[PDB]
Parts: C-alpha cells; sequence; structure tokens
C-alpha cells in the first residue's frame, strides 16, 4: 500500500513521568472505589482537552459463571472523543484499554492519557480519534460497540449514546501492566475465525 | 457537399468599383468631347501564393455633365458646391466620382489638380489642350487608389497567402475581423489619501464617443463600459531630477509598465469578443510631476502611448495651483475633452486607419465630425470581406480533411446544415463581390465565417467518444 | 454624493469552551437600477458582480465555502452558520421563462469568477424547496417556483478560493481591515467560511424604494490548545501577525467590536487593555451583551506615529459559572452494518425548562440510496409524535434526488428521534470516482426555528445598528430565528 | 526580433493523493515563476489533479515546499486554479487544447490564442515509453498529442510553441511531432525509468523532482529585463547533477537557438508605440419585508390526508365482467 508505503514519520513523545503519575493516581482510586473511578477518569479526561461521555450497561447471563464469577452483571464505560481540527467528523480512530476486575493495566490507562495530552495540540488530523476505558473485560466492548451502530445483536440493555465520531476504520487495543517491558506481543485471530487484513500487521513490525 | 468543398479551394475573387467621371462644359476640348460617352477598364493582379488569385479593377464611365451640375460648380467654395451636388445621396458603398473642372478655376485654389473630400467624392482639373485624354486617365487613376483600394490595404488580411517578406511584421499588427468588440474606460487612483477623483463619464461618452462609434459600427457591434480602480499601481518605479524637480519614464522601461494592473482589469468580460482597454493614470504625490520621454528623451506632447492589439494608456498630471488647499484629499477634476482626443486617435491608429496619403499637388478636406470619413470605412468593408473569405474556406477545407481521416466520427444533422449554408454563403458573397455590391457581400461573408466555425468546434467532433474499430473482432467473435 | 457608501467592522467574541471567534463583514449600499439593463458605469460595487443581475434575473444571490463544523453545543449559537463544501440558493425574477436554462449558465458563470467547480451542480443534486430558505429582502410575493438550491458537500476551500475573493473588495487588501487577512493565520483554525449576498434594501425610513446591497463575510474561530497555548492574552498580533495602522479611505464607518460581558458575575467585565472609544449594551440573540468599541476614523485611536495593538484576557471559566447550553442543537448518524441495507437518524434536543417550539426538517438524499417511506418513525419520549406538514418528493434513478420536509413541534426537556430505512444500489463499473472505495457523502441536514427569547428585544433602524444585529428581518420581539446545519454523513456501496 | 504579441501558457499536474506532493510542488513552481516574469493570471490555464497546500494531514496549511529548508513557498500568497481535482481528466484536456469545448464554459477556462501568440506547455506525472498516466484510470499516448497540435497548427492558432515534460522515459512524448515551429524537452530518455525516493522528516513526503528544482533555480535568477537565450536553458541539470539525462529536439523549429531570449515563452514584454496623434472635438405604499417560518401558512398551503379508496367505477366494472363470464359457463 503505497498510501503508508511512501511516507515517513518522525516521533517526538516524551511524556513517561506523566504517565507514571497517572498510573499511580488511577491504581489509588480505584483501590477505595472498589470499581472503575468515573468521576476521576471524566474530571482527569477533561483536563487534557477531551469530549467526555459515559454509557450504563447490564444484562442477565445464561447460568452462574465460574472462571469469571458472574451472573448478573452492570457496569460504566468511559470515553472521550478528539475532533481533528480541520475536517468534518466523519472518519475516526479507536484506542482502547479493556478493564477487568484484577487490578491489572494501571500502566495502559497512564500512557493512554499521556498520548492523548501529546496528540490534542496537533494541527495534522484528517479523522477523530476515541479514547475508551471500558468496565468488565469484553462484555463493555461489545455493549459499546452494539449501541454505537445501533443494532440489538445479543440483547444487552444500556442507555443511548449522545457522542458520535462517523465511521470507524480501524482500531488498536492496549495491555500493559508495567513500567517497562521486555518484549511486546500481537494477536490477530478473532471471533468466528475471521482475520484481519495484513498490512495492519506489516505496519506494525514495520515500526519495530 | 465534398465536390463542392474541393472547389472552394482554388477561388478566383475579382473585385470591381464603380467609378463615374463627370466632364463639365469647356473642360476637355471639343473634339474630344464628340466620343465622351464610354467606358474605361483599368484592372491590375495581386501576386500570392496557394492557389487562390485575386485581382482588382476600375469601371470607369465618361458620361458629360448634365447642365444643373454647372450652375453649383460654376463658382463659390468646394463645400458649395458638394452642399448642392450631393441632392440624390443614394445607396452605393464602395462606388466613387469623380468631377473634371477648367484648369482656370477659382473654386479650386489655382495651384492644385485635386481636391479630396469626405462622402465619397473628389474633384479633378483637366487640361484644355488636346494632347490625349491619357494625363486625364492617369490623374484620375491616381485619385481613386489614394481612396479605394490598394495592395497595402488588403495586406493585413490576406497576411498568410502572401509572400514574407522584411517588414511582414508591422503590416500584421492591427486587430482582426469580429463580429463585436468591448471598450472599457478605466481611472487608476494610487494614491486616494492624496487625490480626491471624479470624472463625468457618461457626458463624455454621450456627447464625444457615441457619435465616433455610430460612425465605425458599419464594420461591427460595440460595447462601453467604465470602473475606477483604486490603490491599483505600475510595474516600474520613476527615475527623479534634481534640476527639473520631476520624474520619467524612459523608452526602455515602457515595455515593462502595464504589467500589474492585469492581474485587475481581467476576469471581468462579460462576452467571448476581443476586448480593448483605455487607462488614465493620475500619479501618487510621491512622484507627482511623470514624463514619458521618446527615444531622443524629450517629453512627449500627449503623454500616452498605446500597444497593438492591446490598447492605450495616458498619465494625468493634477495642477499645483490645485494642492493648495490644507485639506487632503484634494478634490480633482479631469478635463474629458483631451483625454477623449488622445483615446480616439488612439482607437481610430488601432483599427489600422492611417492618415491619408496624398498625391503631390493634392488638397484634402477639413477634419469632419466624429472624425472618420467615409471611404475610410468602406476601404475597411473591403479588407473584412477578403479576410472572412479567405478563413471560411480554410476552415472548410479543414473540416473535410479531418472527417476524411478518421472513420468512426459521428456527423450529426446540425453539422451538415451548417456545412450547406456556409458554402452557400461562399458562393454569394464571391457573385456579389464581382458585381460590386459590398454591403451585400460584407453580411453574405459575415454569415459564412459564422456557420463554417459553428460547424468546426462543435464538442461531437472529438475523436476520443467513439469506440476504437479495431477492437470490435474481439467482441462478436464470442457469439458468433 | 457620491450615491453609494462603504461600511465595514470586526467583531471579536470569546467562546464558552475557551476559544475565540471573529467575524469581518463589508457591505456596500447603491442607489440603482441594477434590475434593468442600461447600467455601465462602477465605483465602488463590483462590476464582475454588477452585471450578472441584469443578464439573468436575479432578485437574490446567496454563495458560501466553508471549512469545519459549528459545534453548537459547546461554542453557542453564532451570527451566520453555513454548511460543509459550497451552496448556493437564487430567487429569480417572476419575469424569468425557463428557470432551468438561467440557472445552468449563472452556476458556469460563478464558476469562472470564484475558481470552483460549480459546474457539476445538475438535476441530481438540486432542489425546489416548498416552505424553507424564504427572502431575505424586501419581498412581495413568495412563490417557490422561482426558488433554487444546491450543495457540493466535498468541495474545498484554500487560498485559491480567497484570492478572487479578495480581488472584489475596493481597498483591495491594502488598507483598513483588510490587512489583517492573511492565508496561513486563517487556516490554521478549527472553522472557516468565506461567503456573499445579495439582496435590495429600503432606500430611506419611509421605505418607499429601493437599494441594492452587497456584503462580504468571513468568520473564523481559533482553538486554545492549537494556537495560543502559552498564557500570553489573545493579542492581534499574535491572531494575524499583523496590527493595525490606518482605515480604508472610501469607508464611512469603520470599528472593531469587543465583547466583554461577564456572564458569571454582576455588572463585571473582561479586561480590554486600550482603554475603547465608547461601550455598547445591547439585546443579541435574546441576551444583555457588552461591546467595546474601537474607531478606527477617530485620530485619538490611531494616527501617524502610532497603531493599534488590542490585547484580551479569556481563559475557560471554571465548571460552576459556566453559560447553560443553547435550547436546540442536533446530531445525525447512521445506523446498522453491511453493504446492503441501513438507516439515517438524526436526534433534536429542546433543553428549555417549560417551552415547547416547532421546528422546519429539510433533508436530500442521492438517488443510490433508496429509501423507503413506510418505514418513516417520529418518537418523543417513547411516544409517537405525527408532523402538522410533510412533503415527499421520491427520487427517480439518473435523474432527481429525494426530498422530505417536515415540521414538528418539540416538548420541552426532550430528545426527539426521526428515523427512516434505505437500500445501498449497484452501479455500472464506469459510474464509479477515481478513487471507489471512499464512498459518496449525503449532504448535511438543514434545521429552521424560532427560538425563545430570555429578554425582549426593542426594534430596530439598520443604519444606525451594528452590521451583526442586521442579518435576519425580526418579527416578533419575543424569540429570534435560527438555521442550523447538521453534519455529512459517508456511506459505502457495493 | 521574435514578432509575436502576446503570451499564453498551459500547466497542468495528473497525479493524485498525498503522497505525491512532488508534482503539484513542481507545478506551483513554474507557475510563480511565470508571474514573476510578467505573464497575467488571465492567459495561465492552470490544471491540478489534487490538492496539497489545504489538505487535512499538512503540517503546515497554506503552504507548499521546494526544499527542506523551508525558505521559499511556492503555492503563494496570490494563485488562481481554473480546473479543480475532479475535471482534470484526458478529455477536457483535449477539449482546452482543440477548442471543442461545451457552449456554456466561461472564458477563464478556455485557451483564446492566435496567430501572433507565444504559447508554453509544461506536464509532469507517472508515465512510461509512450504514453503519460491521469489519476489511475486513464492515459494519453503521443500520437493524440502530436494530432492535436497539428489540429491547431492548421487553424494558426500559435506562432511558436514550446513543449516540456517531467516524467520517466519523458522523451517518447516527443518523438511524433510534425508540425512546424515546435522545440521540445524532457528530463529523462527512453532507457532511464526509476525514480527517486527521499522523504522529507518534518512534512513526510519527497518533495520535489530534481530537473525542475535546478531549472527553477536558473529561472529565480532571471529578471523582467533580461537578455538571456534559450540555449542556456539546454546546459541545465547535467548527468552529474541528475542521475538521467535530458533531451531537446529542435528541428522542427525555425529560428536559432541563440537569438531565442527566454523571456519569448516565460515572459511578457510588450510593444509600445508612442501616440502623437489626436482628433480634434469640439467642446405612496410602504415595503415590506419577507416573514422567516409562518407557521399556520405552512400548516394550510397543503390540503388534508385522506385515506386512499379504490373508485367505485372500477369495482362495478370488475364485477359485472367477472359475473358476465359466469353465465355463460353455468347459465
Ligand atoms: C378472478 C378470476 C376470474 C374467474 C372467472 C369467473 C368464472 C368462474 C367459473 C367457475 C368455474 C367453472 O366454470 O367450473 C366448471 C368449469 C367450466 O365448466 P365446464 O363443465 O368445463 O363446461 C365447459 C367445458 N366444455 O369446468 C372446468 O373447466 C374445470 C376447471 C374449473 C375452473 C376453475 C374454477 C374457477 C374458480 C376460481 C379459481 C381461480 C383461482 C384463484
Ligand atoms: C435489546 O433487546 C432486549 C430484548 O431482547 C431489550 O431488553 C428489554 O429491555 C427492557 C427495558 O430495559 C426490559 O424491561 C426488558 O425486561 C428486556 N427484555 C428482555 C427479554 O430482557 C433491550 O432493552 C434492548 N436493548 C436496547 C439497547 O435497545
Ligand atoms: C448587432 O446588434 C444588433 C441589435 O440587436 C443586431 O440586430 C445585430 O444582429 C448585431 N450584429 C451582430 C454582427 O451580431
Ligand atoms: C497621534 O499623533 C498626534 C500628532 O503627532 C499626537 O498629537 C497624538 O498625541 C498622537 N496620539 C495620541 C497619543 O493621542
Ligand atoms: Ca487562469
Amino acid at each position: 500500500e503505497n498510501a503508508m508505503g511512501s511516507t515517513m514519520v518522525e516521533e517526538q513523545f516524551a511524556g513517561g513521568d506523566r504517565a507514571r503519575a497517572f498510573a499511580r493516581d488511577f491504581a489509588a482510586h480505584r483501590k477505595k472505589s472498589g470499581a472503575l473511578p468515573v468521576a476521576w477518569l471524566e474530571r482527569t479526561m477533561r483536563s487534557v482537552g477531551l469530549e467526555v461521555y459515559t454509557q450504563s450497561f447490564s444484562r442477565k447471563l445464561p447460568f452462574p459463571d465460574e472462571t469469571h464469577e458472574r451472573y448478573m452483571v452492570s457496569g460504566t464505560n468511559v470515553y472521550g472523543i478528539l475532533r481533528a481540527p480541520r475536517a468534518a467528523s466523519t472518519e475516526s480512530l479507536v484506542l482502547t484499554v479493556p478493564c477487568g476486575s484484577d487490578s491489572t493495566n494501571s500502566q495502559a490507562v497512564g500512557l493512554l492519557l499521556a498520548l492523548a495530552a501529546h496528540f490534542r495540540g496537533q494541527i495534522y488530523w484528517a479523522k477523530d480519534i476515541v479514547f475508551l476505558v471500558t468496565e468488565h473485560d469484553l462484555l463493555g466492548t461489545e455493549a459499546w460497540l452494539e449501541a454505537y451502530h445501533d443494532v440489538n445483536v445479543t440483547g444487552m440493555q444500556s442507555s443511548p449514546l449522545q457522542g458520535r465520531a462517523g465511521a470507524i476504520q480501524a482500531a488498536v487495543a492496549l495491555e500493559l501492566s508495567s513500567d517497562v517491558v521486555t518484549s511486546l506481543d500481537v494477536a490477530v485471530e478473532g471471533l468466528n475465525g475471521q482475520l484481519p487484513n495484513l498490512d495492519l500487521l506489516n505496519l506494525f513490525q514495520t515500526f519495530c | 457537399p465534398y465536390s463542392q468543398i474541393s472547389g472552394l479551394n482554388a477561388l478566383q475573387l475579382r473585385l470591381m468599383v464603380p467609378v463615374t467621371v463627370v466632364f463639365t462644359r469647356e473642360s476637355v476640348p471639343l473634339d474630344d468631347q464628340e466620343k465622351l460617352p464610354f467606358t474605361v477598364v483599368h484592372e491590375r493582379e495581386i501576386p500570392l501564393k496557394y492557389k487562390m488569385k485575386i485581382k482588382c479593377r476600375f469601371q470607369k464611365a465618361y458620361r458629360r455633365a448634365l447642365d444643373h451640375e454647372e450652375e453649383a460648380l460654376s463658382s463659390g467654395s468646394v463645400q458649395e458646391a458638394e452642399a448642392m451636388l450631393d441632392e440624390p445621396q443614394e445607396q452605393a458603398e464602395g462606388s466613387l466620382t469623380v468631377y473634371v473642372i477648367s484648369e482656370h478655376s477659382s473654386l479650386l485654389p489655382q495651384d492644385m489638380m485635386s481636391y479630396i473630400g469626405p462622402k465619397r467624392t473628389a474633384v479633378v482639373r483637366g487640361i484644355m489642350h488636346r494632347e490625349a485624354f491619357n494625363i486625364i486617365g492617369r490623374r484620375i487613376v491616381q485619385v481613386a487608389q489614394a481612396m479605394s483600394l490598394t495592395e497595402d490595404v488588403l495586406a493585413a488580411a490576406l497576411a498568410d497567402h502572401l509572400p514574407e517578406d522584411k517588414w511582414s511584421a508591422e503590416k500584421r499588427r492591427p486587430l482582426k475581423s469580429s463580429l463585436g468588440y468591448e471598450i472599457t474606460f478605466s481611472l487608476l487612483n494610487p494614491d486616494p489619501k492624496s487625490h480626491d477623483v471624479y470624472w463625468d463619464i457618461e457626458g463624455a461618452v454621450r456627447r464625444y464617443v457615441q457619435p465616433f462609434l455610430n460612425a465605425l459600427g458599419a464594420a461591427g457591434n460595440f460595447s462601453v463600459d467604465s470602473q475606477i480602480l483604486y490603490y491599483a499601481m505600475l510595474g516600474v518605479n520613476p527615475r527623479f531630477d534634481s534640476a527639473s524637480s520631476s520624474y520619467y519614464l524612459d523608452m526602455h522601461s515602457l515595455p515593462h509598465v502595464i504589467n500589474p494592473v492585469e492581474s485587475r482589469l481581467g476576469s471581468s468580460a462579460a462576452s467571448l469578443y476581443p476586448v480593448l482597454n483605455f487607462l488614465l493614470y493620475v500619479p501618487e504625490l510621491a512622484h507627482s510631476p511623470l514624463y514619458i520621454q521618446d527615444k531622443d528623451g524629450a517629453p512627449v506632447a500627449t503623454n500616452a502611448f498605446h500597444s497593438p492589439r492591446w490598447g492605450g494608456i495616458m498619465v494625468y498630471n493634477v495642477d499645483s495651483k490645485t494642492y493648495n488647499a490644507s485639506v487632503l484629499p484634494v478634490r480633482v477634476e479631469v478635463d474629458m475633452v483631451r483625454v477623449m482626443e488622445v483615446f480616439l486617435a488612439q482607437l481610430r491608429l488601432l483599427f489600422g486607419i492611417a492618415q491619408p496619403q496624398l498625391p503631390p499637388k493634392c488638397l484634402l478636406s477639413g477634419p469632419t465630425s466624429e472624425g472618420l470619413m467615409t471611404w475610410e470605412l468602406d476601404r475597411l468593408l473591403w479588407a473584412r470581406s477578403v479576410e472572412n473569405l479567405a478563413t471560411a474556406t480554410t476552415t472548410l477545407t479543414s473540416l473535410a480533411q479531418l472527417l476524411g481521416k478518421i472513420s468512426n466520427i459521428v456527423i450529426k444533422d446540425d453539422v451538415a446544415s451548417e456545412v450547406y449554408k456556409a458554402v452557400a454563403a461562399v458562393q454569394k458573397s464571391a457573385e456579389e463581390l464581382a458585381s460590386g455590391h459590398l454591403a451585400s457581400a460584407f453580411v453574405a461573408s459575415q454569415e459564412a465565417v459564422t456557420s463554417s466555425e459553428l460547424a468546426f468546434f462543435d464538442p461531437s467532433l472529438l475523436h476520443l467518444l467513439y469506440f476504437p474499430d479495431d477492437q470490435k473482432f474481439a467482441i462478436y467473435i464470442p457469439l458468433f | 454624493p457620491p450615491r453609494d457608501s462603504l461600511r465595514e467592522e470586526l467583531v471579536i467574541t470569546p467562546l464558552p469552551s475557551g476559544d475565540v471567534a471573529a467575524t469581518f463583514q463589508f457591505r456596500t449600499r447603491w442607489d440603482s437600477e441594477l434590475q434593468r439593463e442600461g447600467v455601465s458605469h462602477y465605483r465602488l460595487f463590483p462590476k464582475a458582480l454588477g452585471q450578472l443581475i441584469s443578464k439573468y434575473s436575479l432578485r437574490e444571490l446567496h454563495l458560501s465555502f466553508t471549512q469545519g463544523f459549528w459545534r453548537t453545543r459547546y461554542w453557542g449559537p453564532p451570527f451566520l452558520q453555513a454548511p460543509s463544501g459550497a451552496e448556493l440558493w437564487v430567487w429569480f425574477q417572476d419575469t424569468v421563462t425557463d428557470v432551468d436554462k438561467s440557472w445552468k449558465e449563472l452556476s458556469n458563470v460563478l464558476s469562472g469568477i470564484f475558481c470552483a467547480s460549480l459546474n457539476f451542480i445538475d438535476s441530481t443534486n438540486t432542489v425546489t424547496p416548498t416552505a424553507s430558505f424564504k427572502p431575505l429582502g424586501l419581498a412581495n410575493d413568495t412563490d417557490h417556483y422561482f426558488l433554487r438550491y444546491a450543495v457540493l458537500p466535498r468541495e474545498v476551500v484554500c487560498t485559491e478560493n480567497l484570492t478572487p475573493w479578495k480581488k472584489l473588495l475596493p481597498c483591495s487588501s491594502k488598507a483598513g481591515l483588510s490587512v489583517l487577512l492573511k492565508a496561513d493565520r486563517l487556516f490554521h483554525t478549527s472553522y472557516h467560511s468565506q461567503a456573499v449576498h445579495i439582496r435590495p434594501v429600503c432606500r430611506n425610513a419611509r421605505c418607499t424604494s429601493i437599494s441594492w446591497e452587497l456584503r462580504q463575510t468571513l468568520s473564523v474561530v481559533f482553538d486554545a490548545f492549537i494556537t495560543g497555548q502559552g498564557k500570553k492574552d489573545w493579542s492581534l498580533f499574535r491572531m494575524f501577525s499583523r496590527t493595525l495602522t490606518e482605515p480604508c479611505p472610501l469607508a464611512s464607518e469603520s470599528r472593531v467590536y469587543v465583547d466583554i460581558t461577564t456572564y458569571n458575575q454582576d455588572n463585571e467585565t473582561l479586561e480590554v487593555h486600550p482603554p475603547p472609544t465608547t461601550t455598547y449594551q445591547d439585546v443579541i440573540l435574546g441576551t444583555r451583551k457588552t461591546y467595546a468599541i474601537y474607531d478606527l476614523l477617530d485620530t485619538a485611536m490611531i494616527n501617524n506615529s502610532r497603531n493599534l495593538n488590542i490585547q484580551l484576557k479569556w481563559k475557560r471559566p471554571p465548571e460552576n459559572e459556566a453559560p447553560p447550553v443553547p435550547f436546540l442543537h442536533a446530531q445525525r448518524y447512521v445506523s446498522g452494518y453491511g453493504l446492503q441495507k441501513g438507516e439515517l437518524s438524526t436526534l433534536l434536543y429542546n433543553t428549555h425548562p417549560y417551552r415547547a417550539f416547532p421546528v422546519l426538517l429539510l433533508d436530500t438524499v442521492p438517488w443510490y440510496l433508496r429509501l423507503y417511506v413506510h418505514t418513516l418513525t417520529i418518537t418523543s419520549k417513547g411516544k409517537e409524535n405525527k408532523p402538522s406538514y410533510i412533503h415527499y418528493q421520491p427520487a427517480q434513478d439518473r435523474l432527481q434526488p429525494h426530498l422530505l420536509e417536515m415540521l414538528i413541534q418539540l416538548p420541552a426537556n426532550s430528545v426527539t428521534k426521526v428515523s427512516i430505512q434505505f437500500e445501498r444500489a449497484l452501479l455500472k463499473w464506469t459510474e464509479y470516482t477515481p478513487d471507489p472505495n471512499h464512498g459518496f457523502y449525503v449532504s448535511p441536514s438543514v434545521l429552521s426555528a424560532l427560538v425563545p427569547s430570555m429578554v425582549a428585544a426593542k426594534p430596530v433602524d439598520w443604519e444606525e445598528s451594528p452590521l451583526f444585529n442586521s442579518l435576519f428581518p425580526v418579527s416578533d420581539g419575543s424569540n429570534y430565528f435560527v438555521r442550523l446545519y447538521t453534519e455529512p454523513l459517508l456511506v459505502n456501496l457495493p | 526580433r521574435s514578432g509575436h504579441t502576446n503570451n499564453w501558457a498551459v500547466l497542468v499536474c495528473t497525479s493524485r493523493f498525498w503522497f505525491n506532493y512532488r508534482h503539484v510542488a513542481n507545478t506551483l513552481s513554474v507557475y510563480r515563476s511565470v508571474k514573476r516574469l510578467g505573464i497575467p493570471d488571465s492567459h495561465i490555464v492552470l490544471m491540478l489533479a489534487d490538492d496539497m497546500a489545504c489538505n487535512p494531514r499538512n503540517p503546515k496549511p497554506a503552504t507548499v515546499f521546494s526544499h527542506k529548508n523551508m525558505e521559499l513557498n511556492v503555492y503563494g500568497d496570490d494563485v488562481e486554479v481554473d480546473y479543480r481535482s475532479y475535471e482534470v481528466t484526458v478529455e477536457n484536456f483535449l477539449r482546452v487544447l482543440t477548442g471543442r469545448i461545451p457552449p456554456s464554459t466561461p472564458r477563464s477556462k478556455r485557451l483564446l490564442s492566435d496567430d501572433r501568440s507565444n504559447i508554453l506547455i509544461y506536464m509532469t506525472g507517472h508515465g512510461g515509453n509512450g504514453f503519460l498516466k491521469f489519476q489511475d484510470s486513464e492515459e494519453i499516448t503521443n500520437i493524440e498529442l502530436a494530432d492535436a497540435f497539428e489540429q491547431m497548427w492548421q487553424k494558426r492558432r500559435y506562432n511558436e510553441l514550446l513543449f516540456i515534460i517531467d516524467t520517466c522515459q519523458g522523451a517518447s512524448m516527443y518523438e511524433r511531432f510534425y508540425s512546424p515551429n515546435i522545440m521540445a524537452l524532457a528530463s529523462s530518455q527512453v532507457g532511464e525509468d526509476s525514480l527517486s525516493h527521499q522523504p522529507d522528516p518534518a512534512i513526510g513526503v519527497h518533495l520535489m523532482d530534481r530537473y525542475t528544482f535546478y531549472v527553477l533555480e536558473f529561472l529565480e535568477e532571471i529578471n523582467p529585463a533580461s537578455q538571456t537565450n534559450m540555449n542556456d536553458l539546454f546546459q541545465v541539470c547535467p548527468k552529474s547533477l541528475c542521475v538521467s539525462t535530458p533531451g531537446h529536439r529542435t528541428d522542427l523549429f525555425q529560428r536559432d537557438p541563440k537569438n531565442v531570449l527566454i523571456t519569448d515563452f516565460f515572459g511578457s514584454v510588450r510593444k509600445v508605440e508612442i501616440t502623437t496623434e489626436t482628433i480634434k472635438l469640439q467642446q405612496m405604499e410602504p415595503l415590506k419585508y419577507a416573514e422567516q417560518l409562518p407557521v399556520a401558512q405552512i400548516i394550510h398551503q397543503k390540503p388534508k390526508l385522506k385515506d386512499w379508496h379504490p373508485p367505485g367505477g372500477f369495482i362495478l366494472g370488475l364485477w359485472a365482467l367477472i359475473i358476465m363470464v359466469f353465465f355463460k359457463t353455468y347459465g
């Protein structure tokens, strides 16, 4: 693909300390709350300069689950939108961090917030960017997608969405539970054996 | 009509002009007057190229004078004679008239043989001695060629078909034939803080410009506009002279002066016709006394210059006394008469109408109102007809060749209608040029060129719109 | 007397989100008979636009080029708004016989003047509204047979469009407020719009005669994070890289308005560094607003030896003391997934505590997205809402688009949803664009309403009021008129 | 010593997307030069296939640069484009050249040259041996261009013409020319068929091609009052600064290149004549504004909706027909 093969990018990110502090503040608040700290996330998201929104969801399971220890699940998703300054709201990219109940992925949230703070000050975006944090690992993501496309595929209940950003083109999910890393691992297989385009994997390998 | 078009490529044109020569009583010898009613013929040819040929002929009839003409021609000035003798006032264009008076006449200053006037009429002095009737003929053809037709008149037209020579370039400078023309007057005010410029166009156009264009409208239709442009500047910076305390634009800088203003002149035209621009420039206070200089370096009287096929420009200096008022801006008013004098001279010179060239010992009439004589207009009409016919013939030949070469181009019914119209118009115009009817020939040639160019530039004659005939076998084989 | 006049004014307004908006406006009036052939001499009114009124019989013309989208929910209501791309609507004179031929010729003529691709206006993207887009000038009868409207949502606005626009101004970027229009600064923004309006107006107070008015407008919004990130205030030098040095000599009125009202506190105003000439208080868009006036024709303000640079302290206010959201805003989106069927949905909000008001909605859809009108639903608060008026025009393949026009009463403190189903079509291989995997665009929808006002407004005379207060005629003192545009939508086909 | 009286120029870019920044940059450089040397904006027909100055991906909006020092913006403050992204096609280019344009087309978008006009034509894009591609869908061959120029010559719509192409194997495009008074220049020969790739970091793309870069550098020193001939543009960008070899064809041209000035094709120098002649001249009901959104009138402008019912005559006809049929088979 020549749109990406014939171009070049010079990175200039530098926010490590901010990401760390965000992670430390997020972990303590979640400890106190016992669940996702929503007011802190909204306030912090507003402080970096996004449009913030929330969503509530609930469902009833066919039988109690031993593996995850859930029978009737309710939660909330928080998402923030960065609007492309020199375009209209027609296309969008998604960066998401799925949170469980196992006290993990605080550093992922810190990195997400630092990246949003860095991205907010540029002029060259041609698409909107959505920063998403979900409540339960994969139920929140399913609820958010169903509410976004206005389809009742599974039967999950939710409050109506108030903010949208156009048609989604690509998405990336991040999982990280340590300040340092020794390697990065990538996953490509999806539900019912569907696959993404090979160019995304080639890109990731080109930036490695 | 392919065969007729193949015949149009080689065309014989013969332009004939009627001249009526009148011999007053006791002008030609009495024995010479015995055979006075008879016709003489003067024909000449212009060498050309590309298989088209043209010849020009003067058709002179030597009828004797009617008596009433004597009362008029008898005595007085030439103006009174013209006034009284112009009674018929019939419709005839390309036609002349010549009168032959006695060698002792007191209406013609007694130092000159010829009197050229406006209104298609002239006066010539004969010989009482019976040397021959040849010198009369020479004098008459001399006067007729000063007016009417010359090989130089048909040089801007016929330019391609004539062998090139040194000095060919300047003979191509006049404007080309067209149906209509646009004329726009613009006032340039680069310093609105110092000068408050108001002009009176509507009265000036109505009083001076409109009669001129009414006279010139025999050739085509004319439009007139006007506007004012603020903060419009020139493309050179004037040189200062401490001794004169004035500023100069030199002859070498003139070809680069009008460059910036053309960014604001263009993109307001309302048609597809050729446009002519006349600019009046009021200099800024910083270089207020501005003068244009000639090749020698002496200031020019008109303070203006023109460019071939584009227009002209004039710089207008504000009076020093009018600067006295403390209040700035200063109200300044332009004198329209001098401005229109210069601009109308330039416009007359842009169409190619030069000052008349006189035969030795001749006298020209005083200048008329609206600045144009009739024989000059008829000369313009002759040239226009010739140019139109040449263009139409060339266009038809090119169209026939293009349709012959490529086979998958569609010929619609409108195109064929236009082609037939063009061929008929060309033939009619040639016939009427041979017969000597200039106005009908001019109209027919206009129709000919319009129809031919309407057919040639049709949007459907683009070869790219049709499926290639080479690849059709690919399509018909699979089910055949 | 010159018989024609020029006025110019710049207004600067801080926004509730921490951004700053600016609007330029130039207006000329001429007492001439432009509607009939005969005028040949022009001074302040441009010749390029002046000869179009008679050649094509025109009563009113409105043209706009825009990039971006106005965020009403976070920025507030604007003075003037336009959709993305290019729009054009024209009112013709009743003597015009064939409106379509004249409309095509006029679009082709305008494309040459403004360096835009307006030749792409054809029958597949042109509509004739039946209740919307009424005349903005003096009118006697309103027969919509003589009105045309079109939108091209993918037209680009760049410097090539601004060069002809600046060429039509009299001082022509060399004097007055025009010296502040610099392209790179003007496009380093979140919103940018250029517009031209022509209409007839009253000649004097009795208003028994006609005068012709031309108005040129430009509006931008400067974002806080990208521009002016530092604590330094919003000055003219940092927004435009230029200061004001001298007034246009041809203008009779030239001034800058700065909005200094503070909603939270009482009788407290924002700080403007240079002391202003005068203060002006009036009801604008249903609210009492205070403005500082800098008069550029005063030689106390601007002289040969000293220029003008205005400075303004503004930051995003705390969460408390922020202004309330407007009484009306809307959104639009596409529902479903796949390449066969889908739905188009619109959301309309009424945030007024106790008043209900009606709205008029206009939608246009291309022929390839075939609509099923028996699936149209309008629901408020979970109950069905029946429109008072509805007009529907079905599409014809490759001939004309869909048109839908409804009048709906919105209940107070609620949200209303409007939906309709569509099916996608398969085209011929020669009917796609050079980049066929990008998609097609549905043009933004139009919303018109009379919104209730907080304060009652007095009658106003247009010759003595600021130019931003005389854009729409006012019928009642207790409401005001608004026209909103949604965002365009991108849809894919097999 | 030229003998022309006006100048025209047609500059065309036939690329697409954002990563093809280079072709647009080349066209903008040519436009800047020709304007600086004198040709008015109404005599230039500029066709650009995509917008790079106000593309939302541009880190510097409303600018296009030629070198990474970013000291020369070639888009400029003053610019006008006649053909936008979706009106640039092979067909429209051929129509503009041949004059076979739709009747409603405005003046600014057509080439109104005559017998006394010098014309400059410049092209850039992706090409091969004997063709040049427009966007990605179509192409124009050398034969078609050679035919269009003969169409222009037969009607005498130019005096002299200069043709320049900046493409890979660009010399193939002037091989079939057969009309008088045409001079042609190219950047590469038939064998030379690769293209360079060095993207700029700050912007993110390859900025400009080499040959036009050196040609624009030699046109930045030339002024309106220059005496440079056409023999000096034949020695620009030698294979050592470029890696390909430029070519020229000047056997259809009648004048010696040592006597042809640069400004005859790149500028506008007028012929001036002092004027020394002159023509003697003798010295009660007020009007109201329309109402926005009248609700009651809108409600009453349409008749009320009643449900549709089949007409009675149709029912009578149906049942009469059916029973008339029934009375045959039964009686
Ligand atoms: C998706 O469909 C399900 C039905 O399958 C909806 O579930 C009902 O929701 C209402 C209101 O929340 C409850 O009172 C019912 O008990 C639910 N029915 C069942 C069978 O569970 C659900 O609301 C729909 N979700 C959305 C977002 O529309
Ligand atoms: C000139 O205008 C007159 C007046 O309408 C018209 O009759 C005539 O046909 C026009 N002549 C040309 C050559 O267009
Ligand atoms: C403007 O200039 C005038 C004349 O020099 C001066 O008197 C005045 O003080 C200046 N501006 C101010 C400070 O009012
Ligand atoms: Ca142009």
